């Protein structure tokens, strides 16, 4: 009788609205990222669907930056409604500093945003969680960024359905900065060990930087080795 | 595996059996409840245009007891046909949600709708319990027919009695359970003519009781 | 198809079938329900300015005997007329829906209505075990008529029993059972009227229990 | 045409028949309830200044069945007439919405006291299945009093019984019984006070459940 | 005129009659019930102090007769007062409205507070059929006492039985009925202050259920 | 007992009143379109009405510039006010970039417009959806926005009561860069394949643009032939 | 229980307070209108009331401009305001741009005025229809005006209480530019063959324009002509 | 369940708050009004009450202006703030146009001040009726303004608890053009004509104009002539 | 079910919340006034209380002006409010006229005030009644502002637990003009008679004004003479 209200807790002290929002985020499908030597690279799940979609537009992995990135899982309107605030405060960000300086303060931006939204009744929060990643004046970044408006830092994450057992394979077989190829395949595997028996995993879109480059996207074909 | 045992279930029973149902109920059963309901109408005058004693508290009347039981027969095809649906619908109830019920209360009223069917198909004597419809006879009209005629038999036959009231409840014992079997083939036609509308609107729903296509929402 | 037997369904039991009942309700029934509550007023005063005694339990009194049996076949009549309206407003229910029952819940409300009179025009027993209204007799008069005066000619034909409260007693199954046929054709004339009522009030929701003109609204 | 049903349904039942129903009740009908109290009071001191025996047992005392019967007459009349009331109240209970209901719920409340009035007038015996109010006698009033005194009557006369207590528990169905009687008048006379100001407080919302002037909204 | 029979209605009874009968409650009534729980008391210990045998099986105890007539007559006298009070409540229900019921439901509770005092006064036999709690003996105590006692007396008179237990069954009989008249007393008491109390907190709601000036607000 | 607020989600984090809307747009008759070899089209069908309506005011399909169109399905009421909003923002679009440069933001605008009101309580959502299609910069466009907000490019889509049977075809028979009659005929069996038996399908309104061409509408004569 | 607010979609998708609000626009007295050769004329049924009452203020029709007019059906202090909306938005259309250039567009100041209260909670919707009529740079008008908002151009409409029979006669009985007179009594056999049986026809009345003309109401005399 | 709310329709199309505040001008005292030969005048019954009020302020009969006046029925609090209402806009009307020009707009703004309340949540309608009376540019004005804010010019009439049996009198009686004096005496007759039995009509308040007159009220001897 | 807002009506049309504002004025104790020959007084019983209260701070009768006086009941906390609310109205209609030139706008500042909570949701009514009286530039005055805001001018009454009692007793008793004295002790006469059996009634506060003269507040001991 408590989770109808954004602003309402429980006996035990809990929000469930909140909590019902980050299960809205768990139907949609698994996205990880990582840090490696120099650089950090993003992975995302994706059944292929209707040919008559262009592909450009189906995108989970979107470029905020030339050096900022992120990939989302969840409500796809307001998903797409996130990865535009990010980009806006992106360029706010690059216009009062001259320059993206850290990534952290666009994903405060972010994450404040996704957070009042928790707090007040008669808005609902985003059901939408976001992993950025990207290169500053610092060096690789991974951050994630939940319904409530929670950011962490991490050197490996993924979020959507398989999030927990991502996480379960990467928290066992993780190792820091591994060359980029390296880390992308055990990036798959994680990717794998997440799917249903029966399921075989389709082409994934996959990303990266390193220090001092751009970003690139690998192409379907660039993709296909790693199967 | 589990989703193995599920389909195992809904393969076997499926929407074309109780669809099958449904088309027997439309046309067989129908005339066949109509069938026994002109034979109770005839069997109820020529008990009435009769005036008994103590040869017919001695032979037991075949006729009528040939009424009770097609009208036996029937409940029990009916009600197992209703089973039958009740199957179909019950094996398809999904997993349960505080949410997203549309369909799951179109499967509950319907399930509700054949529960009336078949607790007015089986059988009950006067109970003298309840306080709302009494149950037209069901399953036990030749068993409550026989228990209540050997009654008044037993106290015919024995020195016998004297009682003419007596002779003449022998008489309506006979004339009150035919039309009690053709009141309750009147209204056995209502409640599967009910039942079959129900189905016919609503088996989408009792097929599928939720559709996802969620995958354009959530992405 | 689905839709042929659903149109075979409400072709076959249609409106102007219902509402040929509510004219013969509203003309035949109810003048013949006056005419057994006037033999009721008479064969009451016939009993009343009487004095019994071993004669009058050595023979069934034939004129309430047909005052029973005609009450009788009134209530038969009347609940094979009411499963027609239940039968053309139950096969008019249509998809279950959550919300745009505005004219569904007339059909629950008149389908009610007629429960209660069909609930109150078949039969039942001295039940001893409702809080709400005891039911005037129904289908089984002349069954509990000869069976509660069966028990007192038993006991007044045998030797006999010198009991005079007995004898009365007799006498007031006599007068008493023709008093609740006189209370029963009141309440079934009071009944029968206001089921005449809902359905020419409510016709139009019990036909068409939605209307659709989406087409101005959804293009 | 329906309109002329509804129309000689109400030309036929109308408000000025009710209002007589209620101005027999306010004047004829109570002091015939006073005098049966009063008849019952005195009947029942009657009995309490005596002792019985064996005698009293050989015949039924015939001022007490005169008393029964007048109370019997007097909840019969009393039914038939709340049934007027009755029936001019159902026959005007409008068209089913799910809004506009305000003197269609004093609609509903009235009929709810007229059936509190009838169930308490209607007879019962002593049912032992309900938690509410026992129903004082009612109809069956005379048939409850003649059937356990004949019980008693039997195990006295038969040899006979030896028991004093069923010789004075003989005695107690004497007193007890008119003592019923009177209870029985008293609560008569306040539920049909308390119906007759029902009625002459409601009757405006009773016979138009709901006003419309709409053309003054809608045009 | 409608106006002149609801103000001879409330004439008739009004509220000095109702507090005359409250102020019999508050004192004479009281002592009485006292005076019957005291010499319950008495015949108690007097059953108490004795062992039967075929002797005591022979004779009514006139002084139990005595007290459960005592008793019996207070029940009667309580109960025909609370009527009373609810015909003075009853006829001052106003019209029925949606809104406004503030002293209406005062009127509703003090009934229902009357209805429970009513209902423990009228008797009742072990009914086993209510979950409720069992209502102490009520008006039939002299009834329920020579029936039950009547039956052993039967059993132990005829030859006669052997059993001990059916003869202390008979002594606890004795000892219960008057243990079962001084628990009905004692709670007939905690009633009767209830309602006594009930009354005379909330007796101007219970006369003039609402009160009017709109003429202050509406002009 | 949770499908009465837009602001509140469920135990699975559903948002059933975004979901009633999309029901209130399946009421709504079926429209469809695709691009092809140098431009894109639009299809829609229309059960014939009182010859008392002026034919110029029940056209699903409605030109928000020379350069873009768009269709709709669902309320009419909201459709209406939204392809208002369509044009409007067209209008705004070309005064602060001299032309619509690009038909996606355009579609933004829409989009953020329809999202918002999936949001906030004491607004409910608009019960329509919308299928874009025209020439930019970039050549031939084809979105869908629904009524959460949700815009994805297209090679070919429906809306409305059939999407799933049209989608359905087009999925296993549709082909890219057919010349602007062979595509037509293929939308028409499109559209005919998604109605139900007996039903004959009557005349639908459909009009298309080539690269470097402004709109035309087919007239019913020049439709009548693929009938 | 989702009737109960404005903002609250079904699980069909309908939004049934919009759709009671037609219905209150149902028990109002029928009123039709049609154009025809050159020009447009209205039709409005009134049982005659209370001599008491000024005549001059029980028109259902009304002139929102010497060029603009209009009758509505439904409440009637809803209808006052309403046309009072009307008038004001045909002066502000004439005064920037000169003159009532077109009818559409006082119809669409009308129309989402009236859409905007079907949508946000706390306000209920206008339980009114309005038939607009007039002459403009193009020519005859004819639109109709519902309680959600939707507006659409038709030769011929009822509203009220009759609309489904006149809009029946109509469909099958209405031939394009009949010369006044014949177009008038026309609308008069129409307005009978809505009436219940019993129900004689009173004085209705009407008014037309055509083209280069202004505005006339039939005066009860030459309506009378017609009965 | 839905009389609750102001901004709720009901399965027919009824508000049915807005009824409500019409049943509470329904138990307000009756006072009627109508025109005549060059001028209106004003009745209103008044049962007369304590001795120590002032007189001067129980009149339900007030002056908006030297030219216009009015009289109320329903919640006397409402009642007073409607007066002012009409008092404040007939100041306005006055300064805007040099004069009180018409009548017919100062019942307009009260008119739709009233109107506005039947519409959003948050605010209860007024429970009074008002008649407003006068003389203007054109000539004798005679209005009522129930609480839905519906205006209409009469000839005659009352609001209050008599009002249907004095416009029931006043519909078969009334002829006009009476000379002020039997204008006054048919309108005593309607008034008294609605009491109940046994009622005897006390002193009622009166007032009227002619035309080229200001107002002016009959003082209780004037009235008590008509006794 | 009604008497939960202050914006809803009742099928007889009555605000409940309102009256029952109304009834919590009637929980305060008994405060009466009344005019004389040349001037007013008012008189409120006292049930006296701790003799640790300061008694400058329990008095009833407060003066809003040298020439404004009045006395409320009901809620305290609302009471004070309220002749804050008086004095600062007293105030600003001295500075704009120069002078407190009539009493009676004053107390219509006070009673808009509050009326207007009597019609808002999300606000609850005054529960208190006052009495104004004064001198003004016509002379004596004496109202009473119920919580819905009705004003009345009088020549006697009361307020509080009493006030139907009072009202009873001056309306068969009081005779206007009364020099000064004589009329007090009839006041204390109709206060006396509105106890209870057994109560005495103890020292109540009483104050006056004369023509041309400023306040007076008799002290306890010519209070005393009146006992």
């Amino acid at each position: 009788a408590y989770d109808r209200a954004i602003t309402v807790f429980s006996p035990d002290g809990r929000l469930f609205q909140v909590e019902y929002a980050r299960e809205a985020v768990k139907k949609g499908s698994t996205a990880l990222g990582m840090k490696f030597a120099n650089g950090v690279l993003l992975i995302s799940d994706k059944k292929v669907r209707s040919r008559l979609i262009e592909q450009n537009s189906i995108e989970k992995i979107q470029l905020i930056d030339d050096y900022v990135a992120a990939v989302t899982s969840g409500l796809v309107a307001d998903a797409r409604v996130l990865v535009d605030f990010a980009r806006i405060s992106a360029q706010q960000e690059k216009v009062t500093y001259g320059s993206l300086v850290n990534i952290e303060n666009l994903v405060k931006r972010v994450a404040d945003q996704m957070q009042q939204y928790t707090q007040y009744g008669g808005v609902r929060p985003y059901g939408v969680s976001l992993i950025f990643a990207g290169i500053d004046q610092i060096g690789p970044r991974l951050f994630d960024c939940d319904p409530a408006g929670t950011i962490n830092e991490y050197k490996a994450t993924a979020i959507g359905s398989g999030k927990d057992a991502v996480v379960s394979f990467l928290e066992r077989e993780y190792k820091e900065n591994l060359p980029e190829k390296e880390a992308v395949t055990l990036g798959i595997k994680a990717l794998k060990s997440s799917l249903e028996e029966g399921e075989e995993l389709k082409a994934p879109e996959i990303a990266s930087i390193t220090v001092g480059n751009k970003y690139r996207i690998y192409d379907q074909e660039e993709v296909k080795k790693f199967l | 595996k589990r989703a193995a045992l599920i389909q195992n279930l809904r393969d076997s029973y499926t929407e074309t059996s109780s669809f099958a149902v449904i088309e027997e109920w439309a046309a067989g059963t129908l005339q066949e409840i109509e069938g026994i309901a002109k034979a109770a109408v005839e069997a109820h005058g020529t008990i009435r245009n009769s005036t008994y004693g103590r040869a017919q508290a001695e032979k037991s009347p075949e006729q009528l007891l040939g009424v009770l039981q097609r009208y036996q027969d029937l409940c029990h095809n009916v009600y197992c046909q209703a089973e039958t649906i009740r199957t179909v619908i019950a094996i398809r109830i999904p997993e349960h949600k505080e949410a997203d019920n549309l369909g799951v209360a179109v499967q509950h009223a319907v399930l509700k709708v054949i529960d009336e069917l078949e607790i007015k198909t089986l059988g009950s004597g006067e109970k003298s319990g309840s306080g709302g419809a009494p149950t037209p006879i069901g399953m036990y009209a030749l068993r409550e027919y026989l228990s209540a005629r050997s009654t008044v038999e037993d106290k015919l036959l024995g020195g016998g009695s004297q009682s003419p009231s007596l002779l003449l409840e022998l008489r309506q014992i006979d004339a009150d359970f035919m039309l009690k079997v053709e009141l309750a083939t009147t209204h056995l036609s209502t409640m599967v003519r009910a039942v079959i509308n129900a189905y016919l609107l609503n088996w989408k729903k009792l097929i599928q009781p939720r559709g996802g296509h969620l995958d354009v929402l959530y992405r």
